[PDB]
């Protein structure tokens, strides 16, 4: 209901800028428009080529540490134990091997963004 | 040409030893000669999913 | 067994032909594949959430955080077999034979 | 002499073989302990002795 | 002395599969240091123009 | 396996019709799982000639137990002894006759007629004897 | 015929009971021939280095009949064991339950009516 | 202990010890181009250890006593007896040519474990990048058939795939009227008659093929026998240089170690060698191949292990 | 790969099938599965060739839907029953998809097209690794839950595997090909056993667990991969090659040998068990094994096999890698008949 409310409220007041936007204004309609653009020139024959990249490590190790600061997420629940020294070592360890990923991201190249 | 020949080095090795082998001989390359597509091998699984599932019904 | 239960069972068995039954493409199929563990997360959250199995609580984002290193892998295979082959369409992806 | 490479087992190698003997002995010898002591064990255990 | 196998009774088994029957014959051997013969030259440095109104270079 | 069952609740003999009817049934079946394989491992080139592939396959497979079925009952009933393996040895190999005649090799259908013979003969035999071929765990 | 029995300790080789079993010889013929197990091994292990076979490093040697024959003699208490309690339990299980074990009646010869068949 | 996993575990890094001296250069040329005293006089200059080009007889020369062995227990094939009939084709010919090249590979990879464990550059006489040359001009004048060509290929291939390239080679450019000079200079009548067609094809061999496939990935410098009897120039220059380009510049301790642990173990440094498929000249009888083996298992030092051997005086065996 | 990394990749392998076989949380065994699947893909990609990377994706691909089904067993089985604890399943179709999830990672039924092409693609090491320890955690898991599988479903599996294991080898020349359609006809051979006693399956895997390693290591003893290669070994390695044909006889179950003693003991139980129609089966078919067996043998050592003229100085160079426990390795695998009584440990 309520937050529901919100949510439609926005996607709908954004469809309607969106549709103000796309209709209200004239366009004469003239081929060599769709021509596309590229700093006065256009793309040639490329911007859909598949795009030989290195900083690919960089995007899965994101995705690597991501899985683990999910997995750190529940602290703040979780140091409302009673057993607040396993909880403390444990969290120390998940911490630590987040630093020891990323070392061993750096010393072995890896986060250094490929060449 | 009844005990020799047509008999022994025709009709039995025929039978048993000849036809066997090339029973196997038919039945090898009908089964070990998958190109290597892993679609038609995963559609291969996909078929025997449901035959294990509601055609055979294993678990009934 | 409630129709929410049909629907996320359901959803995973059509996510099963659609990864298994490949079309033509290796990416979008780990993406019917992490799509896969999306359904079983729901599904699995369903009944912890239902039965009050407090200590399961975790077992969802545990369950999660192994899938997510399966595609970590994937997509990190998916450029390897790429740069060579070109693409990720399997149907070239035939060098393996005999 | 004759290969000019040194052979890589051209000379005693005198720790492994000592190892090796010193092994034996040590599992000779605590296979016939054991066994004794088994005997033993069994004889007073069921009543024989 | 006895027979060993000729040249030919080596040959036999050869061509990758050795019980062929019609499609086998296009299923060429690997190579032995199982890596294939590096396909077609992909390398690229994917030119590029900047250009050439790029007011970034007074004009 | 209820489709086994609708062979398996007619005797031999009596009603011969529904038991032909239901060796078709069961023929088609192996039939289609046969095709399915063939159509799913085996890459076609159009829908028209995969489908005659299936149905080739299928038409087959169909016609060996149609007539299975059909001179089983028959042989059953005019000799009035269900209990015969040369009741299911007769029909059985006729089928493997059909079947070679299917594949247009009369050959490999007489060889057929030692294999699928024995084997109906043998799956008879087990039936009268409760020889079990998927035994369960008891021992 | 056994992982399910109670008081079953867990990756536990010998259990204690076990040794109110005869302990195996010492010149049993099984632990002999796994003895001689050890030589194969050795005769062998010259024979894969191109070394002199008959002669090659009696050291090596020693340990692979040792070593052979000692593992063996804690697998064949084992053995006996796990056949003593297959034998033991064996026994409790037919006492305790003697209506599954009828008392069958023996008659001689002379009261059954066995048919001879003439084999000609 | 030698270079082993453990090796690397404890410490070994091999990148501790390449420095400049550390080029793997090779000198290349015509038949008798003078490229030997080039190489003897390079590797002085500049403290590099000389390799002799090898021939026949290299693995008895790297193995065993160093004594060569008999033709048919090592080899089968004669090059003098190549020049004496080309066109017999017994099997001289292309023989001859895949044990020069797998005697060629061996040198290599004994070359490349003294660099690696040591650190000193490596000067040889043609390499496996090399040698195709002769068999390609062997092949023009038909010594050799065309499906020992396509297989010699097919193991160049095979084999020359791992070995990353030289650093730099200096090519001895002779004319071919000095060198048939040089070869009447020599006197061995072996050598007489070679075929001017083939004394000119090994050089266009060399020139078209040799130079433009390799440029790239290494340094070219070649030279004429003019200069390469200054042993001054031709190692200033040497000195003087980037050595930049091909896989050299470029490879991490990771790879020093595979190397280092391939070129140790020379049993699967030549295993493809092997020739895994019949070819007439090449393959050799089973009755044939199992008289070799009895009339060599039985010769000094080869039928036990080395230290294991009684019939040569080794000692100790008992508890060896 | 550094020497530390590829230890270390041994190891979370190892550790990952050791938490398959001794945890009881079925997340866990979950868990372990994808530990060992995460850390054995790049050792498969060793070497680096496009053959490698091919086996890895196929292997990546069968094995990441096979443990997804595998959760979806446990899904169903919790659901039903509210219970992690690994035991009898209490809602059929859960096990039997467990079933075809645990069998996609064996290759038993037409799940099995992934093995033979992943074991063409990587090199000997890996395959070794491939079909000796990547079988302990399935079979494990198998065996826990012997209480319920449907006897039928397991029987046609294994009859398939073994089947399919011997036909497919029939036609193939490359060593590792025909070593893992082998390895798939022991599948089905110990699988069969599998619901009826889990001893016995144990025992069978313990043997062809053995004689895979005294196979392998003599393969990159001889550095062979085709038939061809491992002929021209006949002279550097005779030796070598005899051990290579008594391990070869060894392979099929030619009695007094250690392969017979497996197919011996399946047998009788499962006579023991009213299954006298099934066992004959296999027993049949384990010719189809000894078949390419055989002429395995008459290209190794039996008949000679024409040489190469370079091959000669090979005979200069000895082998340097000892590649340690082949002695006992072929020895276990070939005279441990007369002590069949000590299956009983394994109970
Ligand atoms: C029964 C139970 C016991 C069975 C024993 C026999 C079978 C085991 C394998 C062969 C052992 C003999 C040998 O020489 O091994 C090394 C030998 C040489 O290593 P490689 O990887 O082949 O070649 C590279 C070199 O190691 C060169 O070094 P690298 O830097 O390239 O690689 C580092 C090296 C290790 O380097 C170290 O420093 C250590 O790696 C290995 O040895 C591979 C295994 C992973 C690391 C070692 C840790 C083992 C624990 O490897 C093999 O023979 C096979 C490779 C895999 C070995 C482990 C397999 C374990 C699972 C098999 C089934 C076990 C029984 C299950 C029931
Ligand atoms: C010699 O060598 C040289 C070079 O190289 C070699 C050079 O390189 C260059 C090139 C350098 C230059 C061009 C220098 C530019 C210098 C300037 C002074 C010009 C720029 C000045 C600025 C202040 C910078 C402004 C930029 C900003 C803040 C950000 C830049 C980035 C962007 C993405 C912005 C781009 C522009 C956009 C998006 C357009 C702006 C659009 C809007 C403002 C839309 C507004 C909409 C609304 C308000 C909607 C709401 C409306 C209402 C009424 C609300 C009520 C309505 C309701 C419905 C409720 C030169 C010249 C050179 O000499
Ligand atoms: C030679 C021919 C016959 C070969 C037979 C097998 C011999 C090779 C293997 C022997 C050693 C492995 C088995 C025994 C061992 O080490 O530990 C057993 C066991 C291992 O512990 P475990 O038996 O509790 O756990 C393993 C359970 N199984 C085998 C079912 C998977 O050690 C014990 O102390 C047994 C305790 C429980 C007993 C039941
Ligand atoms: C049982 C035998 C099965 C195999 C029979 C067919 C192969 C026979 C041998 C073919 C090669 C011929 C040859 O020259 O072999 C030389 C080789 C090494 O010589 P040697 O050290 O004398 O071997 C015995 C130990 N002294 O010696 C051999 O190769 C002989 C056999 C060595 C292995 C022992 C037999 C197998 C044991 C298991
Ligand atoms: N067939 C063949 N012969 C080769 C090959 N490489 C070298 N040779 C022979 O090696 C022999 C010696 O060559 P050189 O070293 O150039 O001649 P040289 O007379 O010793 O004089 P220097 O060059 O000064 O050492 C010649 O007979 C060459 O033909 C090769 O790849 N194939």
């Amino acid at each position: 209901m309520n937050i529901m409310l919100t949510l439609l409220t926005n996607v709908t007041l954004a469809s309607l800028l969106v549709l103000i936007a796309f209709w209200l204004p004239q366009l004469n309609a003239y081929s060599e428009k769709t021509s596309p653009y590229e700093c006065g020139f256009d793309p040639m024959g490329s911007a859909r080529l598949p795009f030989s990249m290195k900083f690919f490590l960089v995007a899965i190790t994101f995705l690597l540490f991501d899985l683990e600061i999910a997995l750190l997420l529940p602290l703040p629940w979780a140091s409302q134990t009673n057993n607040l020294k396993t909880m403390l070592t444990m969290a120390l360890f998940l911490l630590i091997l987040l630093a020891a990923s990323l070392a061993y991201e750096w010393t072995q190249k890896g986060l250094e963004w490929a060449e | 040409k009844s005990a020799s020949s047509l008999l022994d080095l025709i009709w039995l090795e025929t039978i048993l030893p000849k036809t066997t082998s090339f029973i196997q001989m038919k039945m090898s390359i009908m089964v070990s000669n998958q190109k290597g597509l892993i679609k038609l091998y995963f559609l291969s699984f996909l078929i025997t999913i449901m035959i294990s599932m509601t055609l055979f019904n294993y678990h009934e | 067994m409630p129709l929410v239960y049909m629907n996320i069972i359901m959803a995973f068995a059509i996510a099963l032909a659609g990864l298994l039954m490949y079309r033509s493409h290796l990416m979008s199929s780990l993406l019917c594949l992490e799509g896969m563990m999306l359904s079983l997360f729901i599904m699995s959250t369903l009944i912890i959430l239902n039965t009050h199995f407090t200590l399961a609580n975790m077992m969802p984002i545990i369950l999660l955080v192994f899938a997510a290193c399966e595609a970590a892998l994937g997509l990190s295979l998916l450029v390897m077999v790429s740069n060579t082959y070109g693409t990720d369409y399997v149907q070239n992806l035939n060098l393996l034979q005999c | 002499k004759f290969y000019i490479r040194e052979p890589p087992h051209g000379s005693p190698d005198w720790l492994k073989v000592g190892l090796t003997l010193g092994t034996s002995v040590f599992l000779w010898i605590y296979l016939i302990k054991q066994h004794k002591e088994d005997v033993l064990e069994y004889k007073r255990r069921n009543g024989l002795e | 002395r006895q027979w060993q196998p000729d040249v030919e009774w080596a040959e036999q088994f050869g061509g990758a599969v050795m019980y062929p029957t019609k499609e086998t014959a296009h299923w060429k051997p690997p190579p032995w240091n199982d890596v294939d013969p590096p396909k077609d030259t992909l390398v690229s440095n994917l030119t590029l123009n900047f250009g050439p109104q790029h007011p970034a270079a007074h004009g | 396996k209820t489709l086994l069952h609708k062979y398996s609740d007619i005797p031999e003999g009596t009603e011969c019709h529904r038991k032909a009817y239901a060796s078709t049934s069961i023929g088609g079946a192996t039939g289609l799982i046969v095709s399915a394989y063939s159509i799913a491992l085996k890459p076609p080139a159009s829908f028209l000639e995969g489908v005659a592939r299936t149905g080739r396959y299928t038409f087959t497979s169909a016609a060996i137990g149609a007539i299975f079925g059909l001179t089983s009952c028959i042989s059953a009933q005019v000799r009035e002894k269900p209990d015969d393996p040369l009741n299911y040895f007769i029909g059985g190999c006729a089928g493997g006759l059909t079947l070679g005649a299917r594949t247009r090799s009369y050959g490999i259908g007489a060889a057929a007629c030692a294999y699928m013979g024995l084997t109906a003969a043998l799956v008879k035999m087990g039936q009268l004897e409760g020889w079990q071929v998927f035994a369960e765990p008891k021992v | 015929m056994m992982s399910g029995r109670p008081g079953r300790v867990p990756l536990q080789f010998l259990p204690n009971e076990a040794r109110s079993l005869p302990p195996p010889k010492l010149t049993d013929p099984r632990l002999v021939y796994m003895g001689f197990l050890g030589y194969c091994s050795g005769l062998i292990d010259n024979a894969i280095r191109r070394r002199p076979v008959v002669s090659a490093g009696l050291h090596r040697q020693l340990l692979y009949v040792t070593s052979f024959v000692f593992f063996g003699y804690y697998l064949l208490k084992r053995q006996d064991y796990m056949y003593a309690l297959r034998d033991h339990d064996m026994f409790a299980y037919v006492k305790s339950h003697p209506e599954d074990f009828p008392e069958k009646d023996k008659k001689t010869y002379g009261e059954i009516l066995e048919e001879f068949h003439p084999v000609r | 202990l030698q270079y082993g996993p453990l090796a690397f575990v404890l410490g070994e890094r091999t990148t501790r010890k390449l420095t400049e001296t550390s080029k793997v250069i090779t000198v290349d040329g015509n038949i008798c181009s003078g490229k030997g005293r080039l190489a003897r006089e390079i590797a002085e200059k500049l403290g590099l250890r000389h390799f002799p080009e090898a021939g026949i007889h290299y693995a008895d020369s790297t193995t065993g006593d160093g004594k060569p062995l008999d033709v048919q227990l090592s080899g089968n094939c004669s090059l003098e007896k190549f020049y004496d009939d080309p066109k017999s084709n017994d099997g001289n010919s292309y023989r001859l040519q895949s044990w020069l090249y797998a005697s060629r590979l061996l040198q290599y990879a004994d070359a490349l474990e003294h660099l690696l464990s040591t650190g000193q550059g490596v000067v040889l006489e043609r390499s496996i990048y090399s040698d195709f040359v002769f068999l390609e001009a062997m092949y023009r004048q038909g010594f050799i058939r065309k499906q020992c060509v396509e297989h010699y290929n097919e193991v160049k291939k095979v084999t020359a795939c791992e070995y990353l390239p030289p650093h730099v080679v200096v090519y001895v450019d002779v004319p071919v009227p000095e060198i048939q000079s040089r070869i009447q200079k020599k006197g061995n009548p072996h050598e007489m008659k070679i075929t001017a067609a083939y004394l000119q094809d090994i050089e266009n061999a060399y020139k078209k093929t040799f130079l433009p496939e390799m440029s790239e990935k290494c340094e070219v410098l070649q030279y004429s026998a003019r200069e390469a009897e200054d042993a001054e120039k031709v190692v200033e220059d040497i000195e003087y240089l980037k050595c930049d380009k091909g896989p050299w510049p470029d490879q991490d301790d990771r790879t020093f170690h595979r190397l280092r642990m391939l070129v140790q173990n020379k049993l699967e440094v030549l295993n493809y060698t092997t020739i895994p498929v019949y070819l007439p000249e090449i393959t050799i009888g089973a009755h044939q191949s199992d008289r070799v083996f009895q009339k060599f298992t039985e010769l000094p030092g080869r039928k036990y292990s080395p230290g294991y051997n009684e019939d040569v005086g080794d000692k100790w065996i008992w508890l060896k | 790969m550094n020497p530390i990394i590829y230890t270390t990749l041994i190891m979370t392998v190892m550790s990952g099938t050791m938490l398959v076989m001794i945890s009881s949380h079925w997340l866990l065994i979950w868990i372990g599965f994808e530990m060992n699947l995460l850390a054995m893909i790049p050792v498969l990609m060793k070497n680096f060739n496009p053959r490698a990377t091919e086996a890895a994706t196929k292997y990546f691909l069968t094995q990441a839907t096979a443990s997804m089904m595998l959760m979806m067993a446990i899904i169903i089985n919790l659901l039903y029953s509210g219970q992690w604890t690994i035991t009898k399943m209490f809602n059929p179709v859960a096990m039997t998809m467990m079933t075809m999830a645990l069998a996609m990672k064996l290759g038993l039924s037409p799940f099995h097209f992934w093995v033979p092409e992943v074991t063409q693609g990587i090199s000997l090491q890996a395959g070794l690794l491939l079909l000796t320890w990547q079988k302990l955690a399935p079979l494990s898991v198998l065996c826990q839950i012997s209480q319920s599988i449907n006897p039928n479903l397991m029987l046609t599996m294994a009859m398939l595997s073994i089947l399919i294991g011997g036909w497919g080898g029939l036609n193939q020349t490359q060593l590792r090909k025909i070593m893992a359609y082998s390895s798939i006809a022991h599948m089905g051979w110990m699988t069969a056993v599998l619901p009826y006693n889990t001893t016995m399956t144990i025992l069978n895997l313990l043997i062809y667990i053995t004689m895979t390693l005294a196979m392998f290591m003599l393969l990159i003893h001889s550095s062979a991969t085709t038939t061809l290669s491992l002929s021209h070994t006949w002279n550097k390695m005779p030796v070598i090659t005899s051990l290579m044909m008594v391990t070869l006889l060894s392979m099929g179950g030619l009695p007094p040998l250690s392969g017979f003693m497996p197919k011996w003991m399946i047998i009788q139980e499962m006579t023991k068990n009213e299954s006298i129609i099934m066992p004959t089966l296999m027993a049949m078919t384990a010719l189809l094994n000894l078949y390419f067996y055989m002429r395995l043998a008459y290209s190794s050592s039996l008949t000679m096999f024409p040489s190469t003229n370079n091959m000669k100085m090979k005979w200069q160079f000895e082998h340097t890698k000892q590649m340690k426990l082949l002695p006992t390795m072929i020895v276990l695998s070939t005279l441990v008949l007369p002590m069949t009584p000590a299956l009983s440990s394994l109970n």
